């Protein structure tokens, strides 16, 4: 079967061409060792060993490796002899775009089962290594043996890690030499199922994962990925990680676009961004452009054009942060569920954690690591300690967070608007003092912050009479272009876009600010009770960028006047209200 | 023996014999060693000429160094102990000077390259003590001599596996009589597996053997090339099952870029680049367009742009004989609208220019901006915490939010600047750490934006020296009329929709090509100019401190460096004094 | 895997202030308050669950100590 | 393998070299070897310091009639073996008369030796019709003093032995070389008796067994090898006896760098020293001293695990000590050159701060400070600090911080700081009651570092007068007493203090008198000697 399979992998040719040999020969010389071979080929070219692989991929994908590296030899070494010794072997990257099985499978029948699995990952990409061909010299018998662990690609990340202690004059005659024995640093990653998925089964689901050579940081949030399902086990803990059924895996990790491998609709949105929500056109436009994203430009200048830097949306419960967070999450890739001082199992600046997967301090991926793509939502925001105010302020000032602690010094990249809200102090003291004041008041914390807001839900006059019925309430009692479709338009504007602003509405905004300043330089003769006429110069560019995003809503390479003028009116209402 | 080692021996013999110049250089330093009645004899070699001669040797070196290098060791030992028979010395190779280009970030040196030549660039922090570990041991049999030699063949040797079996100490071996040891005669190879850390501007233990002992100071992103191998004991036979130790060898040490700033810039030039830079510099007008090169979002205050480009030039900081190296670099303070002035003017030096560690004052001090003696539970030992700025070498550190300094910080600015380096005498230790970096500071007006309106007396609450101790002091405008805000709007819109960055290759070029040391006519100008300064504007604030004149040199002398002019023009001095009038008025 | 029964009620209401050696190993129903609690334990429960009784199961048993593991042993849900 | 690589070094040839290398010498007039071996056999000496000058002189005489240093540059200890064992082989016996109650451990070991000699010449003779180690009869500890550069002047050789080098300069090949290093002593423990020849009496089998002291880790040897109880099914156990064995003093210390030998980069490094023999108690923490001996790592693994490796600890076996600052050499010849060059006073007054011109007077005072060099330890009474405490006053334009950099770069041992650079306890001293030996560790108070040097100080106005107590303490020089956290002891700092201050009103207050500008309470000025307001 070895020769038939060796030939059949030579014949593996998807509906494109014999790309897996020429591209192979032209890819080994620098980086691409083993080309990612999408596995729509095996389903038609050899159905017998296709069933064998869907049944027992443990001791078969090593034959895949052997045949693919052997044909890689037969081609690249021939081109070497035509152009200019060992040609170190490869670990192929095999998976398919069909027959999807997320972590819905957890049972024990899945020893040696490959399934085209998609799923999210949170953290614990820890690094370790295992040997490929094991070199063990005996001391009490002088017996040198180069016995492999019996595979290099499907190793635990069925291989038991004993070494058959021979004649026992000494406690360990057979001793490992790790120089002559070749090994691979394989990172011990973790696997979770996608929480944004209609098919759900076995609510407790979790497996391990391996990143062999370049499998690290190839999966990005929100993508329909194709990784290996599960592998046999050196049995885990039993009464590690979770106790029951924690195997080491042999994942190969193909990643591409959701739908591919190598191989006027807005007039219904005038209110549809809010199927049931009420008003607050300013905060709601903030929310729709938050779902949009704003501007992002790299072209030559002395900075990068930022978008939606900051909002202080602090407001009372009743606003139903439930529905806000749930709809944004359903539309966003992964809504960064930040809890005050903590990002994920650590603080805002990620804290290192001594994981027993490596039994060492690994940098626990922070919310920030998972925040590129989705808007940070800070709940429990009021009880946040003042000790890391400047920490978040620094992040707000740039984007990324520079986490530099014991052993780990990295500026981990984060790129999204903010969300700040909690139950305001003194009840509705926010009404008397500034729109801020959900947390401490000191004017220094407020410095880097940009925009403050108040939310209007359908309970305002319940403070005069309805409160009575309110306690009696205790006694006696989508319609829009889909969430995934908005995420799709957003990924297709991250791909390519140039919907810039328009000069005429730009000068209109410049007017409706400068002429305000001129009417008020004239009204200084009236000696206005406004404390100190401020420079509305960062809020102004904020409005400019929000009109830019409202133009991104309409693809116009020079902004249409409709969205820009609407945003202009609403943000002058907001700024004017703030001034009041 | 097997024929493969003999073939490799012959190939390396032919390779070294091809370049008899290096043979004679080794012979010369070796006859010097003999006349001195030595040096670890690994030769600085480049794997480039190998492609001209060695087609199988070079083929097997990079793929598997443990196979083709130990022959390149044995054959060299033979050829050299034949080159020198006089005295009675590893005769190895150091591989320094080749184009490895592997493992850009030491976080992933293990994945791609296994059992291969691996380069890694990373800071060398917490260097361990020297370990002059014995390998060659010599001994004496209590009777009749029998002076026994021993080579401690182990796994912890340089590259090859040497049967890691405990031969720590033989005694009474091969003879019934006693074996005494003999020290000194037996060599003690410098096993110093120093902890070199990573490089964040983009903690493996590298064993620096007998010549690379402490080649770099703490804060050096050393481009060390070694052989990524693995060895050791983990406990897969006893009860402890864990993995094993992976470790990179030590072959080459290309340290931090010495003459220019650190390794990251790499702003060498090509004939097209030299021609573009020359076509630029010879033109009198370019000095002004640099303002547009430093005015991407804000406009006006082009004099501040001039200041930025000057302090980017570097200055003429000169090393005076038998005395302190005078400060020729400049550090400029900025103060204005904390909202807009800081962000805009900063975002060049922060993101674009170079080597500008963002420093908020209290916060970005981190553990400490200056230093701190830290006795750690990890090794149970005390090292130093050199702040980023003092960890920096030659850069231009940006300190935003200056008014948020902790009290103890307020003194570092005096030593890091006026004494050019930070000397600390703290608990149990005293050391003069190098902090020679230009500084761009941006201080918030401690009360809103009245830094412009309120007089500088206690304005930032630091009028006494902290105001003047920074060389130049700049203030933007706050109260503007229709026209300035309108131009602001015009530009912010035309940007929300003249080479700025290339100038970097222009800057360093000057500071290594041409230097306007000084000119007597510019002296005759500036000295009388400064006498007028200290005679006329005295009533304002008396910032007339002679230190200012020092800057009046620095500034102008960097100007002509930006100008590339070999001389400090008198009108260069005019530009200097007018820049100062701008900073003063 | 296995089922253990539970009993409804007893008339014996020995308060915590009243417990005697006669009562031990018997059945008791007590009131009180949960002061504080722990997490799940994988309790141990030729030393089956002794780890203090090792007669001659050691290679260096005179004084050289032999080390037993604390795992591979049966674990009972234990709070 | 198991090589036996012949090297030019040998002991039998060195044995004959030692046989000829006897007492016989000319100036060493009776050779100092002879009279000093008498003295030690007259029991008034144990340290027979054998310098290296007379070694090269004996070599020169033997060569003119018909290398030792180059031989001791690797081991230096097989020489202490042969050399001493031959001083035993050539030991004047009848030097002086002997008593029985004139000493202890010299009549007692002679009693043991000669009585067991009677018992052996009787018992082995009855059977007819152990070896007392030379250490047991040492009663002296011999050392070597490195040669002065005089011999290398006339006969250049491997002079690296006598060349004072820093601990940083210790190359991997320098391990084993008789090396003289200088620095600062620290953490010198107290005298501890270490055994040399461990005795073992059985009390049943009689035979006093003597074993040799290995590395610090040793074993009390097992059941006897004595034949009194042996050759039967019985054997009486032996045990040690402190009187029967022999001990000797032992001490440890560490050395740090002169602070002008370390780069502007890395941290200074320490280095262990095991002081042995009668050289104990002749040391102290904080003295500039050239110590010399061998450089060895002893083999011992900490965790005692399987893998050994070599954790290369070190120690300078104390073969000789030179405590400087209690020359007739080229340096003094150039000194004569200077004294002849004239104007030396105003000469230095000009060459000081040779980067700045003006304010000559303050540079004059700085000259007077850096020279200092007076004192009055009146004897049977009050000491009097003969050091200088000069202070400044002015504005940044004076560049006084530059003057300080200048001076405490020019002064050896000098140190710089600021007023707020180090807290009170930071600048004076920080003590830790070491729990290991429950002893006192001094962690480098700026001042104690400053001992025998000039302490540069800036921003002395803002020094938080609650901290002015320490400095105020310094006027009473070379005594910093601290009685806190269970430790109540003093630490002396021979220091002269240079300060730099500012008028409180910024530049100056013309309207107000002096000493208003100078906020310093007069109880501080009075401690100062010169005030220079500028
Ligand atoms: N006579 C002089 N010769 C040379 N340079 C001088 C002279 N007088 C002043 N200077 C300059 O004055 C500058 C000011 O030095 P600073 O150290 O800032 O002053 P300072 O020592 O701090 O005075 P304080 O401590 O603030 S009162 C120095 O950089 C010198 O170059």
């Amino acid at each position: 079967i070895i020769k038939s399979f060796k030939n059949f992998i030579l014949e593996f040719r998807l509906d494109s061409q014999f790309i897996y040999r020429d591209q192979l020969r032209n890819n080994i010389l620098v980086k691409n060792y083993s080309l990612t071979v999408n596995m729509e080929h095996l389903i038609g070219y050899n159905e017998d060993i296709y069933k064998k692989l869907s049944d027992e991929p443990s001791d078969i994908i090593p034959l895949f490796e052997t045949a693919i590296t052997q044909v890689a030899k037969r081609i690249s070494i021939l081109s070497r002899a035509q152009s200019a010794n060992s040609l170190p072997t490869f670990q192929l990257i095999l998976n398919s775009n069909a027959n999807q099985i997320p972590l819905r499978d957890l049972d024990s029948e899945h020893v040696s089962k490959i399934v085209r699995l998609s799923g999210i990952i949170i953290s614990t990409s820890v690094l370790s290594s295992r040997a490929t061909y094991l070199s063990i010299m005996c001391r009490n018998c002088r017996h040198t043996t180069s016995i492999t662990i019996n595979n290099f690609n499907s190793i635990t990340g069925s291989n038991i890690g004993d070494e058959s202690t021979k004649k026992n004059c000494g406690p360990d005659p057979y001793i490992i030499i790790h120089e002559s024995s070749k090994f691979i640093d394989q990172q011990f990653l973790k696997l979770q199922e996608i929480p944004e998925l209609v098919p759900v089964g076995e609510m407790p689901r979790n497996l391990t994962m391996t990143c062999d050579r370049y499998l690290t940081n190839k999966v990005i949030p929100g993508t329909r990925v194709t990784i290996v399902g599960i592998y046999s086990i050196y049995n885990s803990k039993n009464g590690s990680g979770v106790a029951i059924r924690t195997p080491y895996i042999k994942i190969l990790g193909i990643q591409s676009d959701v739908e591919t491998s190598s191989i006027k609709l807005y007039e219904i949105l005038t209110n549809s961004i809010a199927p049931s929500i009420f008003g607050n056109e300013d905060i709601k436009k903030a929310i729709v452009c938050l779902l949009m994203g704003g501007s992002k430009k790299i072209l030559p200048d002395g900075m990068r054009l930022r978008g939606d830097i900051n909002v202080l949306l602090l407001g009372d419960p009743g606003t139903a942060k439930s529905q806000l967070l749930k709809f944004v999450e359903k539309v966003s890739p992964i809504a960064v569920y930040t809890s005050g001082k903590g990002s994920s199992a650590a603080g805002l600046t990620a804290s290192v954690q001594r994981d027993p997967m490596t039994r060492e301090f690994y940098l626990e991926g922070g919310a920030m690591v998972l925040a590129d793509g989705g808007v940070v939502c800070i709940d429990e925001f009021d009880k946040m300690r003042d000790e890391d105010r400047v920490a978040i302020h620094e992040a707000m000032e740039q984007q990324t967070i520079s986490i530099a602690k014991a052993g780990i010094t990295t500026v981990l990249n984060s790129r999204t608007s903010v969300l700040a809200a909690a139950n305001p102090i003194y009840g509705r003291y926010d009404d008397l003092k500034s729109p801020g004041d959900n947390i401490d008041f000191q004017t220094t914390i407020l410095s880097r912050f940009d925009m403050i807001f108040i939310v209007k839900d359908d309970h305002n006059e319940e403070r005069d009479i309805s409160i009575a019925n309110h306690v009696i309430n205790i006694h006696t009692g989508g319609s829009e272009i889909s969430i995934e479709k908005m995420k799709r338009y957003i990924t297709y504007c991250r791909l390519k876009c140039a919907p810039r602003l328009s000069p005429q509405a730009a000068e209109k905004l410049s007017s409706n600010f400068v002429t305000i300043r001129k009417q008020l330089l004239i009204n200084e003769l009236e000696s206005t009770e406004r404390s100190s006429i401020p420079i509305t110069i960062r809020q102004l560019e904020a409005i400019i960028r929000i009109t830019e995003s409202l133009a991104k809503l309409e693809l116009s390479p020079i902004a249409q006047e409709r969205h820009v003028d609407e945003a202009i009116r609403l943000f002058q209402a907001s700024t004017m209200d703030a001034a009041s | 023996p097997d024929a493969v080692f003999g073939d490799r021996v012959r190939r390396f013999q032919e390779f070294l014999d091809t370049f008899t110049s290096y043979r004679d250089s080794v012979r010369s330093i070796q006859v010097y060693n003999s006349n001195n009645a030595i040096l670890p004899h690994r030769i600085i070699i480049s794997l480039d000429d190998l492609r001209e001669f060695d087609r199988s040797f070079w083929s097997g070196i990079l793929v598997e160094p443990a196979y083709f290098i130990p022959p390149a060791e044995k054959a060299l030992t033979d050829l050299a102990d034949s080159m020198d028979d006089v005295p009675h010395h590893p005769w190895k190779l150091s591989f320094k000077g080749s184009f490895g280009a592997h493992a850009l970030s030491p976080r992933t040196l293990t994945a791609q390259h296994l059992n291969k030549l691996v380069s890694v660039e990373g800071i060398v922090t917490k260097t361990s003590l020297v370990r002059p570990k014995l390998i060659r041991s010599v001994h004496y049999a209590a009777k009749t001599g029998r002076f026994h030699y021993r080579d401690y063949t182990d796994a912890t040797t340089t590259l090859t596996t040497r049967i890691p079996t405990p031969a720590i100490y033989p005694t009474e071996d091969t003879e019934g009589n006693k074996l005494t040891t003999e020290y000194g005669y037996s060599t003690f190879i410098d096993h110093q597996r120093i902890t070199v850390q990573e490089m964040p501007e983009m903690s493996i233990d590298v064993i620096l053997d007998d010549d690379l002992v402490d080649k770099t100071k703490p804060g050096d992103r050393v481009n060390v090339v070694g052989v990524f191998k693995s060895l050791g004991a983990g406990g897969m036979n006893q009860s402890n099952l864990i993995g094993f130790k992976t470790l990179i060898l030590g072959n080459t040490v290309y340290p931090l870029h010495a003459r220019s700033t650190g390794v990251a810039a790499r702003q060498m030039l090509t004939d097209f680049d030299i021609r573009n830079i020359n076509k630029l510099s010879k033109k009198k007008d370019i000095f002004d367009i640099l303002s547009q090169s430093l005015a991407p979002s804000i406009y006006g205050h082009d004099h501040i742009k001039k200041a930025i480009l000057l302090m980017l030039m570097g200055g003429v900081e000169k090393n005076l004989e038998n005395g302190s190296h005078l400060r020729g670099d400049i550090n400029i303070l900025m103060v204005g609208d904390p909202s807009t002035a800081k962000s805009q003017l900063l975002r060049f030096v922060l993101n674009t220019a170079s080597l500008a560690i963002a420093t908020t004052g209290r916060g970005s001090s981190g553990v400490g901006l200056t230093a701190a003696v830290t006795t750690d539970r990890e090794t149970g030992e005390r090292r130093l915490e050199a702040g980023a700025m003092v960890l920096a070498d030659r850069g231009v550190v940006c300190i935003d939010e200056f008014d948020k300094m902790t009290d103890v910080d307020r003194v570092a600015i005096h030593e890091v600047m006026e004494q050019q380096t930070v000397t600390i005498a703290k608990a149990g230790i005293h050391t003069t750490l190098n902090a020679r970096c230009s500084v761009i500071a941006a201080a918030n007006p401690v009360f809103g934006q009245y830094d412009v309106n309120r007089d500088p007396h206690q304005n930032i609450a630091l009028p006494d020296s902290l105001l003047s101790r920074f060389d130049l002091l700049f203030v933007v405008t706050d109260d503007i009329n229709e026209i300035r805000d309108r131009s602001i709007s015009e530009h912010v819109l035309r940007t929300h929709r003249v080479t700025i960055p290339f100038l970097r290759k222009y800057v360093q070029y000057a500071k290594e090509r041409v230097i306007p040391q000084l000119t007597q006519e510019a002296i005759n100008v500036i000295v009388k100019n400064y006498t007028d300064l200290r005679n006329d504007d005295n009533t304002k604030k008396s910032p007339i401190t002679a230190r200012t004149l020092e800057t009046l040199i620095r500034l102008a002398t960097a100007h002509a460096k930006v100008r590339l002019s070999k001389t400090v023009n008198k009108v260069d001095a005019k530009v200097a004094a007018n820049l100062l009038r701008f900073a003063l008025l | 895997s296995e089922i253990h029964v539970r009993i409804s009620d007893f008339p014996t209401i020995y308060s915590l202030r009243e417990l005697r050696e006669s009562n031990l190993s018997s059945l008791v129903r007590v009131t009180g308050v949960v002061t504080r609690r722990t997490g799940v334990f994988p309790q141990l429960k030729q030393d089956s669950n002794e780890e203090i009784r090792i007669s001659f199961c050691t290679n260096c048993k005179s004084k050289g100590p032999f080390r037993v593991n604390g795992e591979k042993t049966v674990y009972r849900n234990y709070q | 393998a198991l090589p036996s690589i012949q090297l030019p070094v040998d002991y039998n040839n060195l044995f004959n070299e030692i046989t000829d290398f006897l007492v016989t010498f000319k100036q060493d007039k009776g050779p100092k070897y002879m009279a000093m071996l008498q003295k030690v056999a007259n029991r008034e000496l144990n340290s027979v310091i054998i310098d290296l000058d007379d070694i090269l002189q004996y070599q020169n005489e033997k060569f003119l009639q018909g290398d030792l240093v180059s031989a001791i540059q690797q081991n230096a200890n097989h020489f202490t073996e042969l050399f001493c064992r031959a001083i035993d082989n050539n030991m004047p016996l009848p030097t002086k008369e002997i008593d029985y109650k004139d000493d202890v451990l010299d009549v007692i070991l002679n009693q043991r030796r000669l009585r067991n000699e009677r018992m052996l010449s009787d018992r082995t003779n009855e059977i007819r019709s152990e070896l007392f180690p030379p250490n047991l009869t040492r009663r002296y500890f011999l050392y070597f003093k490195p040669l002065s550069q005089n011999c290398a002047r006339r006969y250049r050789k491997k002079a690296i032995s006598s060349k004072p080098l820093s601990v940083r300069q210790i190359k991997g090949d320098f391990l084993g070389q008789l090396i003289t290093v200088r620095g600062i002593i620290t953490r010198v423990s107290d005298v501890k008796p270490a055994v040399e020849v461990i005795a073992y009496t059985c009390d049943q089998c009689g035979y006093e067994v003597f074993q040799e002291v290995n590395s610090r880790t040793f074993t009390p040897l097992s059941e006897c090898t004595s034949e009194e109880c042996s050759q039967n099914q019985t054997k009486g156990q032996l045990f040690m006896s402190t009187r029967a064995s022999k001990f000797s003093a032992f001490q440890e210390c560490k050395i740090q760098e002169l602070s002008q030998q370390v780069p502007v980069g890395h941290i200074p490094r320490s280095l262990n020293i095991h002081v042995n023999g009668t050289l104990v108690r002749s040391l102290s923490p904080g003295d500039i001293v050239d110590v010399t001996g061998i450089f060895l790592p002893a083999p011992y693994t900490g965790f005692k695990a399987l893998k050994a490796g070599l954790l290369t600890e070190t120690y300078l076996e104390a073969q000789f000590v030179r405590q400087h600052k209690k020359l007739t050499s080229d340096v003094e010849e150039r000194v004569m050159e200077l004294i002849t060059s004239g104007d030396v006073y105003n000469r230095l007054a000009k060459s000081i701060a040779p980067e700045i011109y003006g304010n000559l007077d303050v540079k004059k005072a700085l000259l007077l400070l850096l020279v200092g060099g007076v004192d009055k330890r009146v004897g049977d009474g009050m000491k009097i600090r003969g050091d200088i405490n000069v202070c400044l006053m002015g504005d940044p334009g004076v560049a006084k911080s530059q003057l300080l950099k200048a001076i405490c770069k020019i002064s050896p041992r000098g140190v710089y700081t600021t007023g707020k650079g180090s807290s009170g306890v930071g600048l004076t001293a920080a003590v830790m009651k070491d729990p290991v030996t429950d002893e006192m560790i001094l962690e480098g108070g700026a001042l104690v570092l400053a001992d025998n040097g000039i302490c540069c100080i800036d921003e002395f106005d803002k020094m938080d007068e609650s901290d002015r107590t320490a400095i105020h303490e310094v006027m009473e020089q070379q005594t910093i007493s601290i009685s806190k956290a269970g430790i109540n002891t003093t630490l002396n700092a021979r220091t002269s203090i240079l300060a730099a201050a500012n008028p409180l009103y910024g530049r100056y207050n013309p309207r107000l008198s002096p000493l208003d500008n100078i906020n310093l309470p007069a109880a501080l000025l009075s401690r100062f000697d010169i005030l220079f307001l500028m």
